């Protein structure tokens, strides 16, 4: 492993002239000199001998009979039927060299047949789509869409689709399903095989066609090379492959290309020039006239007198040239050249009869040498033309009016127009790539002699080439079957090794040696050593050492220009960030090279265009002499400065890039071409700049890029009018608009249509206008800074999209991209791409993200950042606001946390009981319940911990309990937000309790608040919730068992923070404060929360000393725990990817493959049960399938098992845990588990409480969708704790962690997984409920006790030392007091408003109303029964009553996954009543509405709905009590259909006229 | 007859390199009088966006520290509608910013802006156009002249006098003859402190364009302009020369290509 | 200049004592 390859040269390696050879040409081959050119003549081969009958079309099967057209092919081709019993009958791969004839669409849907047979059932109508697809490669779009076509009709029948991938910006997801065989060119291919996001959809394909394969030779070779390579180098994500066709011309090395595409002896046919269709007959006018003035006369002496002999013979002609102002010549020429002899009585044949055609038909034609030349003779046919012209010549020529047709390459590719005759007059063509005049590629030359012969008509066919002397021994060697398929995969080496590299295949030299034998060269190299510099075929035998040097040199190359790193001794290899944008939007590796050196943060727009021009693509582009005078006035009258000179080739790509965006007509062919490459080649190159410099983060060449961007698509710069990106809008408002100076953000808040049409001058071309700008994308953005730490801040922004979404000029998805920037706007902080969707607009959605301030910023605050957010598509669509740090004071930094005397360890012994003793278990307690031991069990303090899960802090609780049962004290109280723990701790203490000294009797509440009131009484201990005990709480006045409570035990105190329900425990722990130090009554509080940033003010709110705070650091542990975090780019807006997935299965089977279970935390149920099957695939290619006990113990266990979908997954070894289901499922998973019979377990997100526990946890995805906003929410702090928190050490080793996510939340969770999340309250949203509360129970009289109620609060503490969080302006503390007294006038005045209390002057009296009075009895919020109140009436029916308590505020804690709107909808007509008119279907309220109907109708809900369902019954009975209230109150009968709602929701039955229903 | 404005442009782009070399004079610290002190990113930008030849201003607002009430700290800067010449500048109006959001208390301190001469004191246009705006709304304002020459630039703050005022006013547009009796001794010698800690924040037009040299007779000395904060463009920028992008629009359509000319990518 | 790997890996320890 320590021996490192040589560095080789790979440019000596490259092919960089026929060595006279001398071409055999065929028997009966002469040759005739003339003065002016020579002439080399072959006939045409003889049809071969009938060794075989051809299968018939009514043959085959009878399924597949409308395939082919009785009619049209009555029979097989000659061709055909050899390869039918190989390609039909047989699945393997195949390869078929032909002349270029044939039936290629033929041949391809006998291959394609097959394939649909395999997934095909006679059972059923049609078959099955889902399973699998087909790809077809092709070189130009020319012939992928004349394929795309044929495809369609050919397969009518069936129903199946055929689509062009066109590779938009991830937008044709939707189609490439429904397609089911696609078609695309080599480079659309390669970069969507490329990209490793695409890859789930890739074994699905199990048909690669591959046209022209003998494409291998020329400069594109290489891509094929690599997409056969990247098929075969993926076996290891599934065990299938596909089959490969290969279709290729009758060259040398076909046996080579056999072998490249695992081709067997079986089917490895190759039908030389005697099997075509049509025998071609050669010629080749090699020139001798070597004068520029004698060589064009010469071609068109040649071209005349082949014209002359053809029509003597009594045949049509073509006549291929090198491009379109020579195909108008040619014709005028031969037209002025007849004139002397012939004149037009040998063209136009006859007249009366036949001419009266030709006549009527002439007139038709737009173009002026066109309908000139028609008329007297000799078509013309290129794609200047327009497509009435096209078709107008074509089909005349079919008619036989026109001899002689002079085409251009078009005609070669996609048309089909078949002739006797053809000639290529001139074999002169300009290549913009290699920046000179090439001579014709083998493949074109094929293409245009393709057409000679008409199968039907003509027996025999005739096919010229004129061009140079030198030139005829190379198109001797095409026609001829000697021109050599050889390999050009060194010049694409290093791009396609750092493709495969970024995509994760590459991790060292040896996988890259392997990625090299599946390529088209290392089957070459061991054919001809020689050729391709071999230094020994005998030393190194089967190349192996040859491609340690080869990849070694590639990789030393990749690792100077830095897209990828690469530490050779070790062998190590991994991609730079820098070599992703290389890979995805396939730049040369030389071109990134310049843009990682050149693109400084100081890089103006005028360095952009210079860096543009230095790419390794325009490398021979060069100025020429009659290019130089034209491209003078453009250079010097350019927008942009070029620093260049005219003689530097960079000035001509950056005058030609600008011409392109100002639409600069000229006439040079050389500089329209040149135009034409530059400009294709923009959209990924400026694309690749756009995305090194957001990285890098300079904001000021990152958003010039973006307008260049937007000039490659849009062809217009930003100072022209953003009116000409609207397709039908009028030419004189555009033209008007761009003349007068006026800015143009005015036109935009126009209201009315009237302002608009006089102030764009032209009123009658207004009112449209209007509209438009109205379809114009703008938006509202309001943003607001939030410090959490000193350096941390978060920052909240709501958006509103203000457009009428138009599916024409939009489409389905307006890309938006936002930048948070510093405050001179040259460096980029935080960044995001937004999707605008035509749902959301119109709507308010809310936004929120993190980023730490630098250590210049954290001392001394900036005055404001700015917030930008720039559409990608349209011009003028930016929107900066400043995000304000004004008067703004952040919380100072986090005192240090309560240290461990290491030194203090305390024994069971030390209990002042033997029954005691018991129950514990062990006999030490560990570091940190040992430093707390001593306050916590001896003391009658209120003492608070902070430690990390694992620590022993539900035994913590215990020792409170167990101190309080041997004084004797009385009653006491277990808080705890999840209802999880709860049920555990239940059955745990009355077993391992409840037997000292009396008896115990401990109970857990429920739903319903009048039978927690008993049980209150019943018992000496009680568990509860939040929830559940604040509201048995609030009548604490009357009573007497509320107040009379001794002990307080608040378990995850932590939680005051999350949200609502963080809130009403806040209040809770605030009301036994306000109790205690009202009433005068010790009782104690013991807080167990986790580890928090300072609990000093939690301390000292909660009232205890400060020598009763034990805060401890998350590092302190009883065990070591090492945590990892992966990020990955471009995962935000989604769960988790594919990268994800593997890296999730490899760290599961590392983990396995030490003897250590692993457990893995997924999104959903759903995500749980794919994750599944993909995990039975993946060990199904590596050696490791399921593994512990064998097979015989787990099927019984499976077979009386209750769910369906856990068969397959528990068989092969990865039981599945999800909320809801049924206790023996979980019951069995679990043991299975503790055993050690099942390896791998994957968890729902759900259930993170249910404690399972193991040696090593994966967080896959840390991403949730949230239907309500639309929106992948990311996973919280104290979400990741609870799953960190299982991953329990070893005795040989620390318990590892795993947590994939992704980029801007790593820099979240990294930080605050080490420092504690600064616990801060949630009071403020709650205010109402909290202050309408206590002035029902007559707490709050007047509002001097509003300010009061505050200061037993959390609220008042976390605001006095950080009011910048709070929105607090002026942060002194008179500012603090002001705004608390203003906090209690506008809710007070909200209140008072809605008919909740009354305030009665002449300090104040503030008694409740009916409304304020409902809200305090049932627990339910201040905005639910405001809008009760509005939407019920005197006359609100059982339909409207439902409707009103679905809209319920209670209900946003229910869930709303993707794709459960589908269902919903689907489930609606199933249930008997309708949702209201003028309301959103996708919603929450739609959600409860139905899901309470299927309830009542008793339907079988899946298992994601029915625990839905569970979380709406829990809420449901106090909110219908309140329509029940509402309605008696102001005094309805109404209020009796209320009451029959509610029988209904207790019993879950409609009144069906029948009480034996509910029994 | 002349398309000189481009080689400017191309002279621009190296103006982040005289930021390297930064002057500031410091002759005598008098505790008495006023101290300025300059954010560094407002200098730094301010001379990014300027032009090497052609002169450019604008004002700059601030407010007093809590430590000292005589330490003025430079907040933000002010760009405004303006026609730029060589050693002379037609500037705007004081603006109205009061409807701007976290503006209370923002004290005009004076302006800022870039010079080709090097000086010991403020020049005849210099002085006219302080006179020209300062006179009537605020004697005690300053003038941080830069003077930029290639690779460096360096800091000088002046303050007019009562004698310079009258002069001001007598003396004013392009020139009334070359002179009626201009004195080095009517600027005094102003205080100014260059920090790097302090951070400030520019306040741009509506629009953006504020160099009206390209844009002609829509320059309006005595109009009410609206602001907002922003980052501001440089001299010759996209948007203040809608001139030579509109020279050849053309009108062109779509055009279909040949068959192998067809972008393979699509 | 310096460009950062893709797929980054931030490893924590916690060593306590």
């Amino acid at each position: 492993n320590p021996a490192i390859p040589p560095v080789i040269d790979l440019e000596k390696i490259k092919f960089d002239l026929m060595t006279v050879t001398k071409v055999s040409l065929p028997e009966g081959s002469f040759k005739r000199v003339k003065p002016q050119y020579d002439e080399i003549h072959i006939p045409a081969p003889s049809k071969p001998v009938i060794d075989y009958e051809l299968k018939e079309i009514t043959s085959l099967p009878d399924w597949c009979q409308e395939a082919f057209p009785s009619s049209e092919t009555t029979s097989l081709n000659p061709i055909q039927s050899k390869v039918f019993h190989a390609a039909f009958e047989g699945d393997s791969n195949m390869l078929i060299c032909a002349p270029t004839g044939s039936g290629k669409t033929n041949i391809a849907l006998l291959t394609v047949l097959k394939a649909l047979s395999h997934h095909y059932n006679p059972k059923t109508k049609k078959l099955n789509l889902s399973a699998f697809k087909i790809v077809y490669i092709a070189p130009l779009k020319a012939l992928v869409q004349e394929q795309v076509r044929e495809f369609q009709r050919r397969l009518a029948f069936l129903g199946i689709k055929v689509a062009e991938l066109t590779g938009d910006s991830r937008l044709s997801r939707k189609q490439i399903d429904e397609t089911q065989v696609l078609v695309s060119t080599p480079e659309k291919w390669d970069i969507t095989t490329r990209n490793s996001n695409n890859l789930a959809i890739v074994e699905l394909v199990r048909l690669l066609i591959i046209d022209e394969i003998h494409l291998l030779h020329d400069d594109r070779g290489p891509v094929l090379e690599s997409i056969v390579a990247r098929t075969f180098w993926a076996s290891k994500y599934g065990q299938e492959y596909p089959r490969i066709i290969g279709l290729s011309a009758t060259l040398p090395n076909y046996e080579d290309v056999g072998r490249f595409l695992r081709v067997p002896k079986e089917g490895l046919f190759y039908f030389d020039s005697s099997f075509r269709p049509c025998p071609l007959s050669q010629q080749f006018c090699g020139i001798k006239e070597r004068n520029s003035l004698k060589k064009l006369k010469a071609m068109n002496d040649a071209c005349y007198e082949k014209v002359l002999e053809s029509i003597n013979e009594g045949n049509q002609i073509i006549v291929f040239v090198h491009s379109r102002k020579e195909t108008s010549r040619t014709a005028t020429w031969l037209k002025n050249k007849f004139a002397e002899e012939n004149i037009t009585h040998k063209l136009t044949k006859n007249d009366a009869g036949s001419k009266q055609i030709l006549k009527t038909e002439a007139a038709n034609v737009l173009d002026p040498s066109l309908r000139k030349l028609i008329e007297s003779g000799i078509g013309t046919h290129h794609a200047g033309l327009t497509r009435s012209d096209r078709s107008l010549s074509e089909d005349l020529f079919a008619d036989g009016l026109l001899q002689v047709l002079v085409c251009t390459a078009t005609l070669a590719w996609g048309v089909n127009l078949p002739a006797h005759t053809v000639i290529i007059k001139g074999t002169d063509v300009y290549s913009p790539e290699k920046g000179s005049w090439e001579q014709l590629s083998p493949q074109d030359v094929l293409q245009m002699l393709g057409r000679a012969g008409r199968p039907r008509y003509d027996t025999f066919g005739e096919g010229i080439i004129i061009t140079d002397q030198s030139n005829v021994q190379y198109y001797l060697s095409v026609l001829n079957q000697q021109l050599p398929i050889e390999s050009q995969f060194v010049s694409k080496l290093v791009d396609n090794l750092n493709a495969e590299v970024v995509a994760g295949n590459i991790k060292c030299r040896n996988d890259a040696v392997n990625w090299l034998a599946y390529t088209y060269l290392y089957v070459r190299m061991l054919a001809s050593p020689m050729l391709y510099k071999v230094p020994d075929i005998s030393s190194d035998g089967q190349l192996k050492k040859f491609r340690e040097s080869l990849v070694h040199s590639a990789l030393c190359i990749l690792k100077e220009q830095e897209l990828v790193l690469y530490d050779a001794e070790n062998d190590v290899i991994e991609a730079t960030d820098l070599g992703n944008i290389a890979s995805s939007f396939y730049i040369n590796h030389a071109s990134m090279d310049v843009y990682n050196r050149e693109l400084d943060e100081h890089t103006t727009q005028i360095d952009l265009f210079r860096i543009f021009s230095m790419s390794e693509e325009f490398k021979y582009v060069s100025v020429r002499y009659e290019e130089k005078r034209e491209l003078k006035q453009l250079l010097e009258k350019a927008p942009i400065p070029i620093r260049e000179d005219i003689d530097d080739p960079l000035a001509k790509v950056n005058v030609l890039l600008q011409s392109y965006f100002s639409q600069l007509k000229f006439e040079g062919f050389a500089l329209n071409s040149d135009i034409v490459f530059i400009h294709q080649n923009a959209g990924r190159l400026l694309r690749a700049m756009f995305e090194i410099c957001l990285k890098r983060g300079w904001g000021h060449p990152t958003r010039m890029l973006l307008n260049l961007c937007k000039s490659a698509t849009t062809k217009m710069w930003p100072t022209n009018c953003p009116l000409r990106q609207f397709k039908t809008c009028p030419v004189e408002v555009i033209k008007r608009l761009e003349a007068s100076t006026v800015p143009w953000g005015d036109y935009l808040q126009l209201e009315t249509p009237a302002e608009v049409g006089r102030a764009i001058r032209s009123e009658k071309y207004g009112k449209q206008v209007y509209d438009l700008l109205k379809r114009f994308p703008k938006m509202s953005v309001t943003c607001n800074a939030q410090p959490i730490t000193r350096s941390v801040m978060r920052f909240n922004i709501e958006i509103i999209a203000d457009w009428i979404w138009d599916m024409n000029v939009h489409g389905s998805l307006e890309p938006f991209l936002l930048m948070l920037e510093d405050t001179d706007g040259d460096s980029i902080l935080y960044y995001d791409v937004l999707f605008i969707t035509p749902d959301i607009v119109g709507h308010e959605f809310t936004l929120s993200f993190t980023y730490e301030l630098k250590q210049h910023n954290q001392n001394n605050l900036p005055p404001n950042f700015f917030l930008t957010l720039i559409s990608e598509n349209w011009w003028h669509s930016e929107f900066e606001i400043p995000v304000s740090f004004n008067g703004f004071k952040l919380p100072k930094k986090f005192p240090p946390p309560t240290p461990l005397l290491e030194n203090i360890s305390i024994s069971t012994s030390e209990l002042g009981n033997d029954d005691f003793s018991e129950v514990f278990e062990f006999k030490t307690f560990n570091k940190i319940q040992s430093q707390v031991f001593e306050s916590l069990y001896n003391s009658n303090d209120s003492v608070f911990v902070g430690s990390g899960k694992g620590t022993g802090k539900t035994a913590m609780a215990e020792l409170a309990l167990l101190n309080h049962w041997r004084q004797n004290k009385g009653r006491a109280v277990y808080i705890n937000p999840s209802g999880e723990k709860i049920d555990f701790l239940l059955s745990d203490w009355n077993k391992r309790f409840s037997h000292l000294a009396g008896g115990k009797i401990i109970n857990k509440l429920g739903n319903d608040p009048s039978l927690n009131l008993k049980l209150l009484a019943k018992s000496h201990v009680l568990l509860a919730t939040p929830v559940q005990f604040e509201l048995l709480s609030r009548r604490w006045r009357q009573r007497k068992n509320i107040q009379s409570l001794e002990l307080m035990i608040y378990d995850d105190a932590h939680e005051i923070s999350q949200g609502v329900y963080g809130a009403v425990y806040e209040t809770l722990i605030s009301r036994m404060i306000f109790i205690a130090t009202q009433l005068e009554k010790k009782i104690r509080f013991v807080c167990l929360s986790n580890c928090l940033a300072n609990a000093r003010d939690f301390g000292e709110w909660a009232g205890m000393t400060k020598s009763n705070i034990y805060n401890f650091s998350p590092s302190e542990r009883i065990e070591p725990l090492e945590i990892n975090i992966q990020s990955f780019k471009d995962v935000e807006h989604i769960s988790f990817n594919f990268s994800m997935l593997q890296m999730a299965f490899e760290a599961s089977a590392a983990a396995a493959g030490n003897r250590n279970s692993s457990s893995v935390f997924l999104p959903s149920r759903k995500d749980c049960m794919e994750v599944a099957s993909a995990f039975m695939k993946f060990s199904k290619a590596i050696e490791w399938d399921m593994l512990n006990v064998e097979e015989e113990q787990i099927v019984p266990y499976i077979e009386k098992l209750t769910d369906g979908h856990l068969r397959a997954p528990l068989k092969h070894g990865v039981g599945i845990l999800y909320k809801g289901m049924a206790s023996n499922d979980e019951r069995i998973v679990k043991r299975l588990y503790e055993y050690g019979a099942v390896s791998v377990l994957l968890i729902s997100k759900d259930c993170s409480a249910f404690a399972c526990k193991t040696d090593e946890v994966i967080i896959l995805g840390t991403n949730l969708y949230d239907g309500a906003e639309h929106k992948y929410m990311p996973y919280t702090i104290n979400e990741l704790l609870e799953m960190v928190g299982l991953a329990s050490g070893n005795d040989s080793m620390a318990g590892k962690v795993l947590i994939l996510t992704s980029h801007n939340m790593k820099a979240y969770y990294k930080k605050f997984l080490i420092e504690p999340l600064p616990t801060e309250s949630y009071l403020q949203y709650i205010i109402h409920d909290t202050l309408n509360n206590e002035i029902a129970n007559s707490i709050i009289q007047s509002k001097q006790d509003c300010v009061d109620w505050f200061t037993y609060s959390y609220f008042y503490r976390r605001i006095h030392v950080n009011p910048s969080y709070y929105g607090v302006r002026d942060t002194s503390p008179h500012g603090i007091s002001v705004f608390l007294s203003n906090l209690v006038e506008t809710c007070l005045n909200d209140l008072v408003e809605s008919s909740f209390i009354e305030i009665d002057d002449t300090t104040e009296i503030i008694s409740t109303l009916s409304n304020g009075l409902i809200a305090s009895h049932y627990g339910v919020s201040f905005f639910t029964i405001q809008s009760f109140v509005s939407s019920l009436s005197n006359t609100s029916t059982l339909k409207n009553m439902l409707y009103v308590l679905s809209t319920a505020v209670e209900f946003e804690s229910v869930p709303l996954r993707k794709g459960d709107r589908a269902l919903l909808v689907k489930l609606s007509k199933r249930l008997p009543l309708r949702f209201p008119e003028h309301t959103s279907s996708g919603s929450v309220s739609f959600k409860v509405f139905l899901l309470l109907q299927a309830y009542f109708s008793r339907l079988e809900l899946p298992v994601d709905f029915q625990n839905d369902l569970k979380d709406i019954l829990e809420k449901v009975v106090p909110l219908i009590n309140v329509v029940v209230d509402i309605l008696s109150a102001n005094g309805y009968l109404n209020a009796t259909t209320a009451m029959d709602l509610a029988q209904m929701l207790i019993q879950g039955v409609w009144d069906v006229d029948n009480p034996l229903r509910q029994i | 007859s002349k398309n000189e404005w481009r080689k400017s442009a191309i002279a621009n782009t190296l103006l982040y390199l005289r930021l390297k070399n930064i002057y500031v004079s410091a002759d005598d610290f008098v505790e008495e009088q006023n101290v300025y002190v300059l954010p560094k990113n407002l200098l730094k930008k301010f001379i990014e966006i300027s032009d090497v030849k052609i002169q450019v201003a604008a004002f700059i607002y601030g407010m007093s520290a809590k430590d000292h009430p005589k330490v003025k700290e430079i907040k933000t800067v002010v760009l405004v509608p303006q026609l730029g010449h060589v050693g002379s500048v037609q500037i705007s109006n004081i603006p109205d910013i009061g409807d701007l959001p976290d503006t209370e208390g923002l004290e005009l301190l004076g302006w800022i802006h870039t010079q080709t001469e090097e000086l010991k004191f403020m020049a005849a246009s210099e002085v006219a156009t302080h006179s020209k705006l300062f006179a009537d709304k605020k004697r005690d304002c300053i003038d941080i002249s830069i003077f930029s020459t290639p690779g460096s630039v360096s800091l000088s703050a002046y303050n007019l006098t009562d004698e310079g005022y009258q002069w001001g006013e007598e003396n004013k547009d392009i020139m009334n003859v070359l002179s009626e009796g201009f004195e080095p001794t009517f600027s005094t010698h102003a205080q100014l402190l260059l920090s790097d800690r302090i951070t400030g924040n520019f306040i741009i037009p509506s629009g953006n364009v504020w160099n009206y040299t390209f844009m002609g007779t829509a320059f309006n000395q005595e109009g009410d302009y609206n602001f907002k904060y922003g980052i501001p463009l440089e001299f010759y920028n996209e948007m203040h020369r809608p001139v030579h992008f509109l020279q050849f629009s053309e009108l062109a359509g779509d055009e279909e290509l040949e068959a192998e000319q067809i972008d393979v990518f699509s | 200049k310096r460009a950062l790997p893709n797929i980054e890996n931030d490893i924590i320890k916690l060593s306590d004592s």
